[PDB]
C-alpha cells in the first residue's frame, strides 16, 4: 500500500501532495521526499486498502504536476528508512548499545557524554526493531526520514 | 528524464525541525505554512518522533534567518505544533540516505560498487539489468555519488531528504 | 491568429499582457470585479474593446457567472477578483466548478511579492485554500511566466477533465514590465503526459460486444455528452439502448422525445429508477456515479454490468467499480463507437423494444404527476407550462433545492447547455448570477431562470447587474415562503421540525415574504407576483412577452414536497411517489 | 453547574451533544443557515431554548453574522453552514477573523464519513480548504469526543490571537449515537507550550525604564486592546501619551479624550500619522502592523524604537521589527502595567507636553475637511453628524473602503467592540451581516451601520433575516454609485480615468442605483434617500426612534476623495496634500 | 580561514613561515608540513578575519622561498587531522574505550597495562569530540598533527 510518485516544475509540490490526502481523507502511514530545481520522488505508503490505493495513485494524477505515479507495493521493493535516534549515552547504559547498533550496522555520527546519535539505516522490519529495542535504552528524540522505495528491477 | 536531480540546498538553507502530532494530515498543515509564507521548500523529511503518537518534520527552507524568524514562531502558530528548532546556527547531523538504481553491465559493475565501496554505499540490490546503492550521510557525499554517477546509467535516485539532529557535541 | 490590439515585439506591463493573454486565448467576456490589486487588470479590461467584463456586484455572483457563461459555452468562463473577500468567494464557484466540472479560470490580484506570507494587506493565501476547491491554481511570480501559464490555464480549464483553474497574479506583477511571448510554449510536462487518449477501437467493440449479452441495457449520460450535440442522440438513433440521465446529464441528450427517460437518482424519477436497477448494462457515459445517484453503495445496479467511460482516468471507479471503461472523451468515444455500428449496422439488432417497453408501461404508471391543493397556484405545474411557453430552447439556470428539482424532473431540455445548475456541489444563490453568465454565452438565448426561496435572496447582488447590462435574466420564482428542499428532508426523516426552514418572518405567516417585486423596482426591471389559478401562464406570457429580464413570484403552498425521496444512502425499494406537507 | 437539557447517561444523536457543548461553553446564538447536509444540528437546535439560531439568508453573510456578534460582544461566536458550498461560503468570514483577529467558531456538517472527500455530494472538503485561513480546523471521527474539540475550539477561539476554528463534523456522526463524555481535557498539547503566561514586571522594566528615555512617545494602539476597556485610558492616565488606534482597535481608546488621534497610517488621520512618523519611541499596545498603515517597513517611524505588546508571538517582528520587544495578553498586562507603575508614579517622566505641543498646533494645521461642493452631502461630515446625533455611544458596522475610513476618521467613538470593521480582511459585504451579529451581542443597544453602495448591495440578502428577528439595525448607505475606494486608486496611484469604477446603470447614472427604498421596502423594512443636509439631521433623527430597523440612503459625491493616500512603501513625506475625484 | 603554503629549496622553510605569523601578530590556530628536501607542503589555519587573511595569503607571498599560497577555505577541503593519543588503559575503564574507538574508526597502535595508543583521523569536528569524548576518561598526553586540507577538486 505504497506509492512513489514523481513531480515536475512547481513550488510547494508537497502542498499538492499532502493535500490530496487529507482532502481525499485516506491516511498516509509516512511520506520523504527528495526535492530540487524542478523534480522530486516522493516515497508514500498509505495505510488504505488496495481498493482505496487503487483511487490515490489516480487521485494524485488529477494534480497537474504529478509527472508519475507508481504503486510500488506489488513490486519486490527496497524499503529503506533511516532513522537517526539520539540515545542517553550514559556509560552504564551506552556500553551495550555499541553492539546493539554494530549489530543493525549503523555509524554513530556524534558522541556526547549524555547523547550519541546514531544512523540506523533499512528495512522497516529492522526499524521498528530499534525503535522497540532500543527503547529499552531511554531514547532521547528519535529522527526518522520516511521508508523509500525502489523497483529491483529485472527485465 | 529518469533521475532525481543534483542536491537540495542552497546558500540561505535553514533547517527546521518539526515536531507535531501525527494528525493524518499534520504534513499538510506544516507545509500548508511553508506554501503560505511563499517560502519554496527545499526539502523535507517527516516520520515519527520519539513519544510514539507525534511525529517529527525535518525541512530544509531557503530563508534567512530573519525570514525564518518570520517562520519559527509562525509554524508555533499552527496547533498541533509542539516545537521547532532552527538548527542550522549550530552544529547537527545532516543524514539522507539515497537509493540510486543505476544501470550497468557487468565490467561497469565493478567500477561502481568500489565507488560504493568509498562512500561505505550498501549495494542493497544488485541486477544484470542494474545496480541499486544505498548510502547515506551528509548531502555533500550524497552530491558527491551523484556526480560520480552520471558517468554511469543511473535510474531513478530515490533519495530522503536531509534529516538532522543538533548534536551536543 | 485574432488582431492583435498591442505591438508584439515589445516590453510592457503585467496589465498589458493579462487581458490581451485572455485575448490571445478568444476570450470574449470576464466576470471581473476590481479591487485592491485587481484594478490594474481593470485599468487594460476597458482597453479591450473585445473583453467587455460584465462587472458583478458579488464576486461570488461573479463566479458562478462564470458558470453560467461556461456552460452554455463550452469555452471556459472567467472570473477575476481581488484577493481578501475576493478571491474567498470564488470558494463557492470554484467548488461548483470543481465538483460539477465546469471549466473556469479564476484570476486573481494578488498581493505585492514582498508583502506576500506576511498577510500584511489583505492576503488570504488563495493557492493555499483553494489548492483543493480548483483542478489547479498558479501563484505566478514573473510576468513571463504568465503566457505559459495562461494558456496552460485555458488547457487545464478546457481540456482534460474540465474543472477550475485559479491564477494568482501579484499587484506589482501586473504593474511589472515584460515581454508577452505567446508562442511560450506550455511548460506542462505533467498533464499532458496522460492527458487521456483516444480510445481504441477494439477496445469500442468490448462495449458492443457487451451489448449482446445484454437485453437489458440502460444509457447513463452525464456531462460528458454536453460536449455532443447530437452525438449521444444519434448513437441512442443507431442503437436502441434506452437513455437514462442524470441531473447535469439533462440536456445532453434531447429529453423530449417518447425514448426520452429522465434525470435519474434519488430525487430523480422513479420510471428512470426501474431502468437503471433492472438493467443489465449501465452505459455510464461521462458521469461520475454520485450519491444522488447510488443511494446504497452495492443498490445501485447490482444485477447489471457497468462500462463506465469517462474523460477522467481517476473518476473511474471512483465508488462502485465497472466491468470495462475506456479514459475517452466521450464526445470522442461515442465517434467511434457510432463508426463501428454504422458499419456492424443490423447483424446485431440491439433494439430489443420490450426492455425500453418494460419501462414504456412505467413511462405513464409512475409519472411526473402531482396534485393541486387549492386555488393557488403549485409549484411544478408553473416550470411545467414553462417549457411549453418557451419551446424546450429556454436555457435554464436554477439555485439548489425544490426549484432545481421541480426545474429538472419536469422541463424538456432539448438542446445541451440548458441545464445550468449547481449539481454536485449544491450551491445555492446560483441560478439568478448563473443566468447573468447564461445571458453572455448564449446572449440571445431566452434564458429563464428558476429560483427558489431562499437561493434567490442569496445573489440579489446581481439583480444589479441585469440592469447595468440590460440581459433576458427572466426570473422565474419558485418561491414557497419556505426553504423548502430541507422542509423536504426533515418531515421524511426527522419529526418536520422547522428550524427556521420558513424563510420570512413567523409572526408574518400567512403573507409574502419579502415583496420582491420591489427588488426588481429597485433595479428596473418589472416583475409579476403570481399566487393562483388564475394567473398559470399569464404572468409568464408576459414574461417572453418583456424584452429584457423579468421577475415572476410564482408564490407557491408553504408546505410542499419533491417527489421521490430515497432515504440517504437507502436502498432502491424505498422509492416514493409521495408529498407529506398538507 | 450546567443546566442539562437532557439526561448525563442517554446516547443520543452526537449534535444534541453539540448543541449542549456550545451552551456548555456559554453561548446563546448561533447562525445557522439550514442543513442539507448539517440537519441534526439545527434539529438539536430545536430541542433547545436557551440557543438561538439567527438563521442568515447567506452563510457569508451568516459568519459576518458571525463576525458581528463576536466583535460586538467578545464571546466567540459560532456560525453554523450547510457542508459543502455552504461551508464554502464562510471562507469569506473566516478569512476575516483569521486576518481581523477575530474569536470566531465555525460549526459546520460535513457528508458522512464513509464518503468524505469522495467527490461526493453537497461536499467540499472544507476542513482542508480553510487549513490555511482559520487558527484551527477539525475532522472529528467520533461521538464521544465531539465536546473535546468544541471546549478545545472555544480554548482556541478564546486564547493566543483570537482566531476562527472551523469545526466540522461529519453528517453520519451526528447520525451515529453515543454517550457525552464531557469533562474532558483539552487534547491541545502543543498549544500549552506557548499558552502566553503573564509577562512581569522585570519583563515590563526595560518599557518603563525607557518611558522616562521616551521624549516622544505614541500610543500605537490596535486590535489587541479589543478588551481594553478603561485599562488603556488608565494607562494614558498614568503616563499620557498620544494615542495611535488603528481600525480594531477605534472605542478601545474612547476617542474624544484631549489625544484624540483617531485613526494612523496611509488612510488614517494625518495628524495621527504626524504622531507615529514623528516618534523615538514607537509604543505599540496590539497592532499587526500592516502594508496599509506603514508604507515602508524601514521608515515606517524609523527614528522610532519601537516596544510592541501581543498575545500573539508569530505577529512579534512579523512584519516589522521591533527594537525591544514583550509578548503577553496586553489587557492582563495592562492590568500588570498600570495597577504596578504606580510605584514609579513619582518617579516616572509624565513630561510630554512639548509632545502634547506638536499634536496641537498639527491638529489644526493638518486638519479634518472636505468639500461641499454644492449641497451633495460630504460623508465625513455626515458621521460627525451621526455622533452630533446617535447619542454618544453606538455600537457601528461598515462594509470597506472609502465608507470604511469615513467612519474611522470621523466618529468620536467611545468603547471598543461598539465599533466593527473588515480592516485586515477589506471584506466587503461585511456592513449589513455585521448588523446582524451586533443586534444580538447587544440586540437592545444602537446598533447603526453604515455601508457603501456596492458592498451593502453585495451582501443585501440580510436585509430579510432582520425582519426575521425584529433587529433594530440602523443601516446608512453611503451611496455614490462607485467603487468607492479604487476610484481614488485610479486617481492617486496613475491615472484619473474612470476605469470600471461605475458601480451605477448608465442609463439612469443621475438616478438612484439601485433603489434602496424599494430594497427595504421589498423586505417590508422603512427606508430613507437623503442628499441635502437639511434632511441629514432629519433622517437619523427618524433613524434612532424607529421600531425596529431603519434603512437610509446618503448620497456620497461620486467624486470625493480622502487624505491620505499613499503608494504601498510610503512614507508621510509621500502624503497627499488635497486629493479629489474632480 | 585556512593557508596551504608550498615552499622550495631552502633550510629552516618553517623560520620563514612561523615567523611571518608572529612578526605580523596573526594568530595561527594550527599547523603542519611535510618537509623534505626541498619541497614541503603546509597547512596553516590562522584565526582572523578574511581581510587579514587577505593580507597574510600574500604577505607569506612576501616570503621569496614560497612557490604557493592558496587560501583553501573557500573550497570544499578535507580537513583531516591525525591526533595519536596516548590513554590510560586501565582495563575498568578501558572496557569502553574499546567501542569508543571503534566510534572514532581508528587503530590502537601500542598497549600497555595502563597505556594504550590510539590513532584517531579526520574531521576536526571529529577530532574536537575525541579531545572532549575521551577526555572523560583520563587522558596521559594528547599529540596531534595540525589539520591538513585538500580540494576536494572538480574540473
Ligand atoms: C439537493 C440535490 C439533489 C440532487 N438529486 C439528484 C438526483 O436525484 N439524481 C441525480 O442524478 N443527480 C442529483 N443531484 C445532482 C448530483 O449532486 C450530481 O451533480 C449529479 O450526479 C451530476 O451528474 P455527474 O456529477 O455524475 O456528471 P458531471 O456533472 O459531468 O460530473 C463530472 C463527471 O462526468 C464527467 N465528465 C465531465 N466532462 C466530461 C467530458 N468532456 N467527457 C467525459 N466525461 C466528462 C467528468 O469527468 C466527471 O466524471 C442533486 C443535487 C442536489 C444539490
Ligand atoms: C483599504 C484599507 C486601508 C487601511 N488603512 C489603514 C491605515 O492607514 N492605518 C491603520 O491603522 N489601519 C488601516 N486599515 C485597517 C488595517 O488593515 C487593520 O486595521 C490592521 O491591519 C489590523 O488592526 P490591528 O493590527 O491594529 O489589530 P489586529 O490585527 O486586528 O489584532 C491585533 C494584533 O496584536 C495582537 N492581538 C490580537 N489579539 C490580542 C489580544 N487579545 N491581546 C493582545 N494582543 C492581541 C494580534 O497579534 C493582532 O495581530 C486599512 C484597511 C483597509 C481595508
Ligand atoms: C450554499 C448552500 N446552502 C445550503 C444548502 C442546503 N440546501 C440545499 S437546498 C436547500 C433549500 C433552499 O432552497 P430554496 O432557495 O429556499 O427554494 P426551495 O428549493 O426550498 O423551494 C438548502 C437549505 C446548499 N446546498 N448550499
Ligand atoms: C469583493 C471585493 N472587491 C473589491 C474589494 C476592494 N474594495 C473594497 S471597497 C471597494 C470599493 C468601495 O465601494 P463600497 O464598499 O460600496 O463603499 P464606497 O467607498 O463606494 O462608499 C473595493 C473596490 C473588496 N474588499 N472586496
Ligand atoms: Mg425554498
Ligand atoms: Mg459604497
Amino acid at each position: 500500500h505504497t506509492i512513489s510518485v514523481f513531480v515536475g516544475d512547481e513550488s510547494g509540490m508537497i502542498n499538492r501532495i499532502a493535500g490530496v490526502f487529507a482532502r481525499r481523507g485516506y491516511n498516509i502511514e509516512s511520506l520523504a521526499v527528495g526535492l530540487n530545481r524542478d523534480k522530486a520522488l516522493f516515497t508514500i505508503v498509505v495505510c488504505g486498502t488496495e481498493r482505496v490505493l487503487q483511487q490515490v495513485i489516480e487521485q494524485l494524477q488529477k494534480l497537474v504536476n504529478v509527472l508519475k505515479v507508481e504503486d510500488i507495493s506489488s513490486e519486490p521493493q527496497v524499503e529503506r528508512e533511516l532513522m537517526l535516534v539520539k540515545v542517553n549515552a550514559h556509560p552504564e547504559s551506552r556500553a551495550e548499545i555499541m553492539w546493539l547498533v554494530d549489530t543493525f550496522r549503523a555509524r554513530v555520527v556524534d558522541i556526547a557524554e549524555h547523547a550519541l546519535t546514531i544512523e540506523v539505516t533499512g528495512d522497516p522490519g529492522k526499524m521498528i526493531a530499534v525503535e522497540r529495542n532500543l527503547k529499552k535504552f531511554q531514547i532521547r528524540e528519535i529522527v526518522r526520514t520516511g521508508k523509500i522505495a525502489l523497483r529491483r528491477e529485472k527485465m | 528524464g529518469l533521475l532525481t536531480d543534483e542536491d537540495t540546498s542552497g546558500l540561505r538553507s535553514h533547517t527546521l525541525s518539526l515536531l507535531v502530532n501525527d494528525i493524518p494530515g499534520v504534513l499538510n498543515i506544516v507545509t500548508g505554512v511553508f506554501a503560505r509564507r511563499g517560502y519554496n521548500i527545499q526539502s523535507l523529511a517527516v516520520g515519527h518522533a520519539e513519544t510514539k503518537g507525534i511525529s517529527r518534520i525535518t525541512t530544509v527552507i531557503p530563508a534567512t534567518d530573519e525570514s525564518v524568524s518570520k517562520l519559527v514562531q509562525q509554524l508555533y502558530k499552527l496547533v498541533d505544533v509542539h516545537e521547532v528548532h532552527d538548527l542550522t546556527h549550530l552544529p547537527f547531523s545532516e543524514r539522507e540516505l539515497m537509493l540510486i538504481k543505476i544501470a550497468v553491465n557487468a565490467a561497469a559493475r565493478r567500477d561502481v560498487l568500489d565507488i560504493a565501496s568509498i562512500f561505505r554505499a550498501k549495494a542493497v540490490d544488485v541486477s544484470d539489468h542494474t545496480i541499486t546503492l544505498q548510502l547515506t550521510g551528509d548531502l555533500d557525499k550524497m552530491v558527491a555519488l551523484q556526480r560520480l554517477l552520471e558517468p554511469y546509467g543511473i535510474c531513478e535516485v530515490a533519495r530522503t531528504g536531509r534529516v538532522a539532529l543538533a548534536r551536543e557535541s | 491568429t485574432f488582431i492583435s490590439r498591442f505591438a508584439p515585439d515589445q516590453p510592457r506591463k503585467g496589465a498589458d499582457i493579462l487581458v490581451e493573454a485572455l485575448e490571445r486565448q478568444g476570450v470574449e467576456t470576464v466576470f471581473a470585479y476590481p479591487g485592491g490589486a485587481s484594478m490594474e487588470i481593470h485599468q487594460a479590461l476597458t482597453r479591450s474593446s473585445s473583453i467587455r467584463n460584465v462587472l458583478p456586484r458579488h464576486e461570488q455572483g461573479g463566479v458562478f457567472a462564470a458558470e453560467g457563461y461556461a456552460r452554455s459555452s463550452g469555452k471556459p468562463g472567467i472570473c477575476i477578483a481581488t484577493s481578501g473577500p475576493g478571491a474567498t468567494n470564488l470558494v463557492s464557484g470554484l467548488a461548483d466548478a470543481l465538483l460539477d466540472s465546469v471549466p473556469l479560470v479564476a484570476i486573481t490580484g494578488q498581493v505585492p511579492r514582498r508583502m506576500i506570507g506576511t498577510d500584511a494587506f489583505q492576503e488570504t493565501p488563495i493557492v493555499e485554500v483553494t489548492r483543493s476547491i480548483t483542478k489547479h491554481n498558479y501563484l505566478v511570480m514573473d510576468v513571463e511566466d504568465i503566457p505559459r501559464i495562461i494558456e496552460e490555464a485555458f488547457f487545464l480549464a478546457t481540456s482534460g477533465r474540465p474543472g477550475p483553474v485559479l491564477v494568482d497574479v501579484p499587484k506589482d506583477i501586473q504593474q511589472q514590465l515584460a515581454i508577452p511571448n505567446w508562442e511560450q510554449a506550455m511548460r506542462l510536462p505533467g498533464y499532458m503526459s496522460r492527458m487521456p487518449k483516444p480510445p481504441e477501437d477494439s477496445h469500442l467493440e468490448q462495449i458492443v460486444r457487451l451489448i449482446s449479452e445484454s437485453k437489458k441495457p440502460v444509457l447513463y449520460v452525464g456531462g460528458g455528452c454536453l460536449n455532443s450535440s447530437d452525438e449521444l442522440g444519434r448513437f441512442v438513433e443507431l442503437t436502441g439502448i434506452p437513455v437514462a440521465s442524470t441531473l447535469m446529464g439533462l440536456g445532453s441528450y434531447p429529453c423530449d422525445d417518447e425514448l426520452s427517460l429522465h434525470m435519474l437518482g434519488m430525487h430523480g424519477t422513479v420510471y428512470a429508477n426501474y431502468a437503471v436497477e433492472h438493467s443489465d448494462l449501465l452505459l455510464a457515459f461521462g458521469v461520475r456515479f454520485d450519491d444522488r445517484v447510488t443511494g446504497k453503495l452495492e443498490a445501485f445496479a447490482s444485477r447489471a454490468k457497468i462500462v463506465h467511460i469517462d474523460i477522467d482516468s481517476a473518476e473511474i471507479g471512483k465508488n462502485k467499480t465497472p466491468h470495462v471503461s475506456v479514459c475517452g472523451d466521450v464526445k470522442l468515444a461515442l465517434q467511434g463507437m457510432n463508426k463501428v455500428l454504422e458499419n456492424r449496422a443490423e447483424e446485431l439488432k440491439l433494439d430489443f423494444g420490450v426492455w425500453r417497453n418494460e419501462l414504456n408501461v412505467q413511462k405513464q404508471k409512475f409519472p411526473l404527476s402531482f396534485k393541486t391543493f387549492g386555488e393557488a397556484i403549485p409549484p411544478q405545474y408553473a416550470i411545467k407550462v414553462l417549457d411549453e411557453l418557451t419551446d424546450g430552447k429556454a436555457i435554464i439556470s436554477t439555485g439548489v433545492g425544490q426549484h432545481q428539482m421541480w426545474a429538472a424532473q419536469f422541463y424538456n431540455y432539448k438542446k445541451p447547455r440548458q441545464w445550468l445548475s449547481s449539481g454536485g456541489l449544491g450551491a445555492m444563490g446560483f441560478g439568478l448570477p448563473a443566468a447573468i453568465g447564461a445571458s453572455v454565452a448564449n446572449p440571445d438565448a431566452i434564458v429563464v431562470d428558476i429560483d427558489g426561496d431562499g437561493s434567490f435572496i442569496m445573489n440579489v447582488q446581481e439583480l444589479a447587474t441585469i440592469r447595468v447590462e440590460n440581459l433576458p435574466v427572466k426570473v422565474l420564482l419558485l418561491n414557497n415562503q419556505h426553504l423548502g428542499m430541507v422542509m423536504q428532508w426533515e418531515d421524511r426523516f426527522y419529526k418536520a421540525n422547522r428550524a427556521h426552514t420558513f424563510l420570512g418572518d413567523p409572526a408574518q405567516e400567512d403573507e409574502i415574504f419579502p415583496n420582491m417585486l420591489l427588488f426588481a423596482a429597485a433595479c428596473g426591471i418589472p416583475a409579476a407576483r403570481v399566487t393562483k389559478k388564475a394567473d398559470l401562464r399569464e404572468a409568464i406570457q408576459t414574461m417572453l412577452d418583456t424584452p429584457g429580464p423579468y421577475l415572476l413570484d410564482v408564490i407557491c403552498p408553504h408546505q410542499e414536497h419533491v417527489l421521490p425521496m430515497i432515504p440517504s444512502g437507502g436502498t432502491f425499494n424505498d422509492v416514493i411517489t409521495e408529498g407529506d406537507g398538507r
